[PDB]
RNA sequence: CGACUCUUAGCGGUGGAUCACUCGGCUCGUGCGUCGAUGAAGAACGCAGCUAGCUGCGAGAAUUAAUGUGAAUUGCAGGUUGAUCAUCGACACUUCGAACGCACUUGCGGCCCCGGGUUCCUCCCGGGGCUACGCCUGUCUGAGCGUCGCU
RNA sequence: CAGCGAAACCACAGCCAAGGGAACGGGCUUGGCGGAAUCAGCGGGGAAAGAAGACCCUGUUGAGCUUGACUCUAGUCUGG
RNA sequence: GCAGUCGGCAGAGCGAGAAAGAGAGUGGCGCGGACGCUACGCCGCGACGAGUAGGAGGGCCGCUGCGGUGAGCCUUGAAGCCUAGGGCGCGGGCCCGGGUGGAGCCGCCGCAGGUGCAGAUCUUGGUGGUAGUAGCAAAUAUUCAAACGAGAACUUUGAAGGCCGAAGUGGAGAAGGGUUCCAUGUGAACAGCAGUUGAACAUGGGUCAGUCGGUCCUGAGAGAUGGGCGAGCGCCGUUCCGAAGGGACGGGCG
RNA sequence: GUCGUCCGACCUGGGUAUAGGGGCGAAAGACUAAUCGAACCAUCUAGUAGCUGGUUCCCUCCAAAGUUUCCCUCAGGAUA
RNA sequence: CGGCGGCGAUGUCGGCUACCCACCCGACCCGUCUUGAAACACGGACCAAGGAGUCUAACACGUGCGCGAGUCGGGGGCUACGAAAGCCGCCGUGGCGCAAUGAAGGUGAAGGCCGGCGGCGCGCCGCCGGCCGAGGUGGGAUCCCGAGGCCUUCCAGUCCGCCGAGGGCGCACCACCGGCCCGUCUCGCCCGCCGCGCCGGGGAGGUGGAGCACGAGCGCACGUGUUAGGACCCGAA
RNA sequence: GCGGGGGACCGCCCCCCGGCCGGCGACCGGCCGCCGCCGGGCGCAUUUCCACCGCGGCGGUGCGCCGCGACCGGCUCCGG
RNA sequence: CGCGACCUCAGAUCAGACGUGGCGACCCGCUGAAUUUAAGCAUAUUAGUCAGCGGAGGAAAAGAAACUAACCAGGAUUCCCUCAGUAACGGCGAGUGAACAGGGAAGAGCCCAGCGCCGAAUCCCCGCCCCGCGGCGGGGCGCGGGAAAUGUGGCGUACGGAAGACCCACUCCCCGGCGCCGGGGGGCCCAAGUCCUUCUGAUCGAGGCCCAGCCCGUGGACGGUGUGAGGCCGGUAGCGGCCCCCGGCGCGCCGGGCCCGGGUCUUCCCGGAGUCGGGUUGCUUGGGAAUGCAGCCCAAAGCGGGUGGUAAACUCCAUCUAAGGCUAAAUACCGGCACGAGACCGAUAGUCAACAAGUACCGUAAGGGAAAGUUGAAAAGAACUUUGAAGAGAGAGUUCAAGAGGGCGUGAAACCGUUAAGAGGUAAACGGGUGGGGUCCGCGCAGUCCGCCCGGAGGAUUCAACCCGGCGGCGCGGUCCGGCCGUGCCGGCGGGGCGGAUCUCCCGCUCCC
């Protein structure tokens, strides 16, 4: 808010006496804005309490191996059948979920081809499902610029751009990156991972070398390697039905002793 | 008041810091403005290199930093003098000169002196006039294969 | 999706563009598509629409296959009168009522040596396209 | 039973809440970064066929010219060789205001020129051009028992 | 009576005796008892209305005035 | 306590007062078997339950907006609102039915806050009782007939009776007001009853100067230039540290 | 209504002069635009307040202190 | 219960609740300050809408995440949403951490065994070599070994699993004792050399320190608390 | 002599191989075997599968509303 | 006496110019509080802040050391990060509080006076001619007038400068005009559904569009159109088009200017004064025996002066060269012109102002300062009849709807009118417990199915078992065949990248004959 807004008047409070209730009044004139509560929050007019400040902190850092272990978990959990149809992406006829298609469509022109791809690619019933999510937002929003939403669609991860971001962008729901500027914002929308990918091959094999293996560090990092497994086996079931932990467990008491 | 066991705090917002203070919103505004008057500059003058001419290395003052070398603002006209460059011609070729630097050693003074003798080197001097060569300027096959160089020129390491 | 920077996509400031407009960027937004012939004979798809374009009603209560002429382009409030486009009051009177033009098919140009050149112009254009294209 | 009173429901008033809209703000960011004695900023008074306000305009007064545009304006009348709009570079721009002949009353001048008047000889009337302070360079007229020289 | 037509005030309200109670109740306890809607009066009560007690005290709250209060200062006297 | 749902790859045990193995080897027909287990879940025992100031936890309590999601809802009717309808929850609150309304809205996972009201002699707006009550009582006074009009205590005319009583309730100006002046029309609103009336509202009109005033003079004073002061806008000063006369007759010369 | 004065330190219009720690006062701290023991307007300023008033959803669990010592401390803090 | 009964279609059945009414018992009007309020304490006629612990900075502690003796690009630079995100390492400058202590000059965080030699009178009081080497005591979660033993005719007899007298290594941590570093004090003998000096270094014993004694920090986020800011909101003279 | 280029070494990584070993339950193919399912045949009605009937039995769940009884068990208050 | 120089000073409506005033967000120069905090208050703090005054610009100011430092030294100014809440100041209390070094953004330097030399070689103005003529400029002619020797111009400025002699070495910079060749404003345009049904008052809704899975899509931003639109329209996208205009950028011609340097040696020369500095006073600062500024008094020097954060004397050393001037960029910008955006607000909010808002109204004045959005898709804004003097009705009519009727969307509550029902002497109201009556609800009113078996008639080309084919699950099928992978390892007549504070043939560069 503006802060002259509510203190652009001259007002006093007229002091005991008077029969009224001790808060600033308007001075003098002949008109509605006369004696007529000022200054403070609880006023029709007069500032709000505690008046929002531009330098509020905005802006939030995070660390740098943080950012780069959100990508890493954020990507990793794009490959996982489960939770990418637990995020709701169409996907139950794409032949591979870490869906490669060959380098040749990053050089693609025209918006038909990307649609041929598409459909192809058994990935255009994600495109139609944002078509069947496209309405208007509810609320203030329409009144301020946004006031249509509708879900998002695969994310089309490339090398090199030839054409293939004007190929793509006007189809509904998809978001363009490049692999050298992944955006966590981009690959887990609402911070929730599982974002649909559709990679190009370069694109797919340049990820060994921006974010490593174990053994290798990051090619195109300046010191960072791949995060590590607190446990290594999360197949809890495997592990417990296992005959090493059987042995040593007791006997299970199974049975119910009521009142 | 104060409670238990803290720190004594001085904060200074006993003024009306309130009107001055500097917000920085405008700061990828400013990056934005600052890269593009860069490569506005860089394309103006359009074989010469970008960050600017080039500066001399010397040591810098004061225990905790003597052990670096850093750049200068200029070259001494005494590295000139012994490089054999006159102090007028140097910022039209592209040498940084410091008429204040005295120099006091002969080590520091020989290393920026043959820093000046691998710049000439290096430079590649067009002709005044396009169609007529002269005596000192570059020959056409440097001319035309002459660049622009980015970072600073021969850049200085410890 | 629009990259411009300078071209607003601000509700408000588009409203108010749309209702402050002065009249000869009212006559563009006043405009008319033509039919499937004029189409295929002008190679035009749209046009700003005149005072004796005779026009097809297609959408509102006064849609069909009647043809009437445009009478009068009420720039003002964003509306045409068309001929037998009507509606009679209390007093017995009929009074014309507004139809906007983007319901509005044109079947008879007025055509000026202005509508000849503008014709020319869009044709051009569109042609430039096409042959840009491949 | 009734009248009156109380409670609840239905309908109707009073009132303008809520909700949904939004040609308006607020905040942030970009580019440019321009007033005036050639009279600014501001103010006053006028200007439309019907017009009070707002807006636009200046005795050419809701606008003139030119260009772009290309058939309207419209609340009612009336009347394409370019209507209306936009641009705006041509022209015009009342009175006051730093405000400038002197004053602040719409008061009083003075000088020059033009037209009536006259019969330029003055008057009188109308019109036009000048008449403020400070200050710079230069010009002319001068001032001085200032300093000299010459006769 | 015809026409016109306000305001102050208002937790809910409004019959008493004693009791206890924040030591003087319209409400609570125990009694006396209690009957629509009203008019003109009336000044016992509502510890009636009016105005965040002006008396008194506290505040590390002031202001007007005085001086032998503390610290300064215009002016003035005096020296350089 | 429960990963032991350990099934023709079966054998369905582990509450039982007493540390530990329902251990393994080798010599002497008919194709069957409830539920469970959002492990942040489910189940079982036992004890307990006051609460101001205050602290903590859980909220499938609620509002608004953002990021994801619901192949969500919606003109075959959204939000909102009303309801003697049906219900749910300890509760915050929620769901459904009816009606009205006429265009948007909500569930779930997270994010953000200008996020929940009975009070503050709170703010703004609206409405009551009081109450058809107080009141329309200072300056002696009205009555009769007629007219116009839908309509008369009140307008107009006539008659009568009265008052101001020339220091006026008269005839006129100053200042101030600014069209209230005049004529016609209207009776919506105002003129604290009314009104056919008005200083109301709407249409048109109206202010004519050599001699009447301003204009001109100076008064008490105000106030520039000069001068002086002043960081400065400027201030003092008004004859004072001023070269302050631009005027005139006569003579000569063009 | 009754009254003081009503040829003189009389009454009065217009013009003019004095402006806020200032004016003006036949003197009451009177008057200075319903304001005067320091006018009015705007700003500094959302001045400060150990002092009054208020402080907005549910359920669950736990649950006080008015005492010690020091303080221009006694309507407040620090400390246990 | 492997016991039964009665009533039913236009006047009856059920509906704890929900509207009105009746009756018995209970029952003073809320908010607030207060030892004590229904108070003859104050605010409140009624209704709708608005209306009060916020934001920034610093610090503390707790908790979550990442990396960890390091950590952090926040400032700069390179390449619609996007003013975002990605990158830079010869952009870690720098911050905080890894070292303290003293006013400062300044100094700055284990030692023992062996071979050789009453100089003195380190048997004591230095340097040549080698070796071993970062303390101890008590408690201490966990863990290790195991005298024996856990039956199915009975003697063996092996392997596995389990239990176990007793004995151990002892995490973190606590308490105590030693040890080391800087300040300061007391006592006392030596060792060094480029300059042998108003030089420099050492020891024993106390004692002051926010230390060491085989790290735990940094960044980010959340929550509370204390402040500086209008600072929960309204209020002076 | 300086700075730079060259070479060697060392470490790590990547790729060819030669060999063990592990996994394919975050990651397979081929045939063989066993099973299960689907489809198509043959099979042809003392089998199978549909739908009806009895106030049928068995086991579970409830009776539309209003009721009553019986015994069992727990806690109680009494009595002979 | 008179005439003429010069100096000083006047006058003019003399000829030509310039200043005033406004805006003021940012900037510069002065002036300058108190509230507040210190739990009082006086120094301090607030704060060199508000208010006041003057002056600007698109930036200002600042700025090329009388500097920092004590180092192996750096090198104008400005800005950012860090220095650092530190040194330091402080009733040493409250509190206040920099600088250097370092990393960056930017980056640019220069000119006088003085000292000297060149026949004042310099400048301004009027007259004529030619050109260009809307930034009044270029060339030539004037026995044209002034300024200036009380010092203009050329060279030259502390980094040194100049002159002479000896060597080395190129003839190309710029001005005024002019024509010719290859970013900015404005205007006009450029894809595809109104296809077939269907909902509706209206559709932009719902369904469909085959074998091209309607069409375009470098366009699926947005707005408008009678709900809801990629395809109806304007637009959006595109190194898309066209036409003007204004530049910037190249080459060419005419006239004019400038007829210029580096090195070596020799000889000369060189600096800003009522200023520095001292004392004192007052303000200011972190600057503390005095950081800066100012008044007053004193008052300089030249192997000198200033600084070297403790006053002073002696002595070394270091570093600059004061008292004159200009200078972009990085930096700032709540005013203005034109834009764009938003996890903002949604008519008691957001600016005071969504609307004839700094308006109406108030105050003598300085000043103060509102309320107020919404019919409908379209006025289709209710013709006509009838009552009444009329307002106001009743009919009729429009509309999907007047249950939207010109302060009209929705239309809550308080409060009021009426209808319905119930009740009524301890004011009402409430909690618990029942009862009665209503309103509706259960669309209650002969009341439950489910699984297995028995019986009864009925229907069905039907079960098991065998054949074919397909799919899936599962002993390494001990040691079936083959692949792939390993936060697995070993081997190497292996072929490579990266790194290392691990060691050691060529080139450049620096002394040496
Ligand atoms: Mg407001
Ligand atoms: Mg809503
Ligand atoms: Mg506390
Ligand atoms: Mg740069
Ligand atoms: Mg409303
Ligand atoms: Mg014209
Ligand atoms: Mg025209
Ligand atoms: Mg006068
Ligand atoms: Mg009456
Ligand atoms: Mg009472
Ligand atoms: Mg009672
Ligand atoms: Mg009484
Ligand atoms: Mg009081
Ligand atoms: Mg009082
Ligand atoms: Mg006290
Ligand atoms: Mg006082
Ligand atoms: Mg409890
Ligand atoms: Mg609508
Ligand atoms: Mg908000
Ligand atoms: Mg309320
Ligand atoms: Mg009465
Ligand atoms: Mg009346
Ligand atoms: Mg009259
Ligand atoms: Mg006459
Ligand atoms: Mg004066
Ligand atoms: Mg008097
Ligand atoms: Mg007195
Ligand atoms: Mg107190
Ligand atoms: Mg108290
Ligand atoms: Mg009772
Ligand atoms: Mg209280
Ligand atoms: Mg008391
Ligand atoms: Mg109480
Ligand atoms: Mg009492
Ligand atoms: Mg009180
Ligand atoms: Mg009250
Ligand atoms: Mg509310
Ligand atoms: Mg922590
Ligand atoms: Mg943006
Ligand atoms: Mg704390
Ligand atoms: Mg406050
Ligand atoms: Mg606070
Ligand atoms: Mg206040
Ligand atoms: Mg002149
Ligand atoms: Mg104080
Ligand atoms: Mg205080
Ligand atoms: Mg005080
Ligand atoms: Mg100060
Ligand atoms: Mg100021
Ligand atoms: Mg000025
Ligand atoms: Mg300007
Ligand atoms: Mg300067
Ligand atoms: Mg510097
Ligand atoms: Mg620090
Ligand atoms: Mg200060
Ligand atoms: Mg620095
Ligand atoms: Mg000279
Ligand atoms: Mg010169
Ligand atoms: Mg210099
Ligand atoms: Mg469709
Ligand atoms: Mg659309
Ligand atoms: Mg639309
Ligand atoms: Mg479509
Ligand atoms: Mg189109
Ligand atoms: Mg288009
Ligand atoms: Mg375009
Ligand atoms: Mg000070
Ligand atoms: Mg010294
Ligand atoms: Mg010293
Ligand atoms: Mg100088
Ligand atoms: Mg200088
Ligand atoms: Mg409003
Ligand atoms: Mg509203
Ligand atoms: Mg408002
Ligand atoms: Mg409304
Ligand atoms: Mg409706
Ligand atoms: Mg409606
Ligand atoms: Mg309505
Ligand atoms: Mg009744």
């Amino acid at each position: 808010v503006s802060e002259l807004a509510g203190h652009q008047t001259s007002a006093e409070s007229w002091g005991t006496g008077r029969a009224v209730a001790r808060i600033p009044r308007v001075r003098g004139g002949g008109t509605h804005r006369s004696g007529q509560g000022a200054f403070g929050n609880m006023c029709r007019g007069g500032r709000m309490f505690a008046p929002t400040k531009t330098w509020r902190r905005w802006h939030r850092r995070v660390n740098t191996t943080q950012k780069r272990y959100a990508i890493c978990s954020a990507l990793a959990a794009s490959a996982l059948p489960a939770l990418v149809m637990s995020k709701g992406h169409r996907i139950e006829e794409v032949p591979e979920l870490p869906l490669v298609v060959e380098d040749k469509v990053e050089g693609y022109k025209k918006t038909k081809e990307a649609v041929l791809l598409l459909k192809k690619l058994k990935a255009w019933n994600d495109i139609k499902k944002v078509y069947a999510s496209q309405r208007m937002r509810a609320g203030k929003g329409k009144m301020r610029n946004r006031r249509r939403i509708q879900r998002r669609g695969p994310c089309v991860i490339y090398n090199e751009d030839n054409g293939i971001v004007k190929a793509f962008r006007n189809i509904p729901g998809i978001t363009l990156l490049n692999v050298t500027k992944l955006n966590i914002l981009k690959l887990a929308p609402g911070g929730h991972v599982g974002r649909f990918c559709i990679w190009t091959e370069s694109a797919f094999r340049k990820l060994d070398d921006l974010y490593g293996t174990w053994r290798k560090a990051a090619s195109l990092k300046s010191n960072y390697n791949l995060p590590m497994h607190k446990m290594l086996n999360t197949d809890l079931s495997r592990i417990l039905k296992s005959p090493e932990i059987q042995r040593a467990l007791r006997a299970p008491r199974k049975k119910i002793h009521r009142r | 008041a104060p409670s238990r066991n803290g720190m004594i705090l001085k904060p200074h917002f006993h003024k009306d810091w309130q009107r001055r203070v500097a917000t920085w919103f405008n700061q990828p505004a400013r990056k934005i403005r600052r890269r593009k008057a860069r490569q506005a500059r860089a394309r103006r003058i359009a074989p010469r290199p970008a960050a600017g001419p080039i500066r001399p290395i010397v040591r810098c003052p004061t225990v905790r930093y003597h052990t670096k070398v850093r750049a200068g603002r200029g070259f001494s006209l005494e590295e000139l003098r012994v490089a054999g460059i006159h102090k007028k011609v140097a910022r039209t070729i592209g040498i940084s000169v410091d008429p204040r630097r005295r120099n006091k050693s002969t080590e520091s003074l020989q290393a920026n002196v043959q820093r000046l003798k691998e710049y000439r080197s290096k430079l590649v001097l067009f002709p005044r006039k396009p169609s007529a060569p002269k005596k000192g300027d570059s020959s056409a096959e440097e001319l035309k294969l002459a660049t622009q160089l980015t970072g600073p020129v021969m850049p200085i390491r410890n | 999706m629009k990259f411009n920077p300078f071209v607003t996509s601000d509700r408000s400031k588009n409203r108010k563009r749309h209702f402050n407009a002065p009249s000869h960027i009212r006559r563009k937004i006043m405009s008319s598509p033509l039919s499937k012939e004029l189409r295929q004979k002008y190679n035009v798809r749209s046009m700003p629409i005149r005072k004796d374009d005779e026009v097809q009603v297609v959408r509102g209560h006064y849609k069909g296959q009647q043809i009437g002429k445009v009478v009068q382009v009420y720039r003002k409030k964003y509306v045409i009168y068309i001929e037998r486009v009507q509606r009679e009051k209390a007093n017995g009177t009929t009074v014309h009522v507004g139809i906007h033009p983007s319901k509005v098919v044109i079947t008879r140009l007025k055509l000026d040596k202005d509508r000849k050149k503008i014709l020319e112009r869009k044709a051009k254009s569109r042609q430039v396209g096409k042959e840009k294209g491949k």
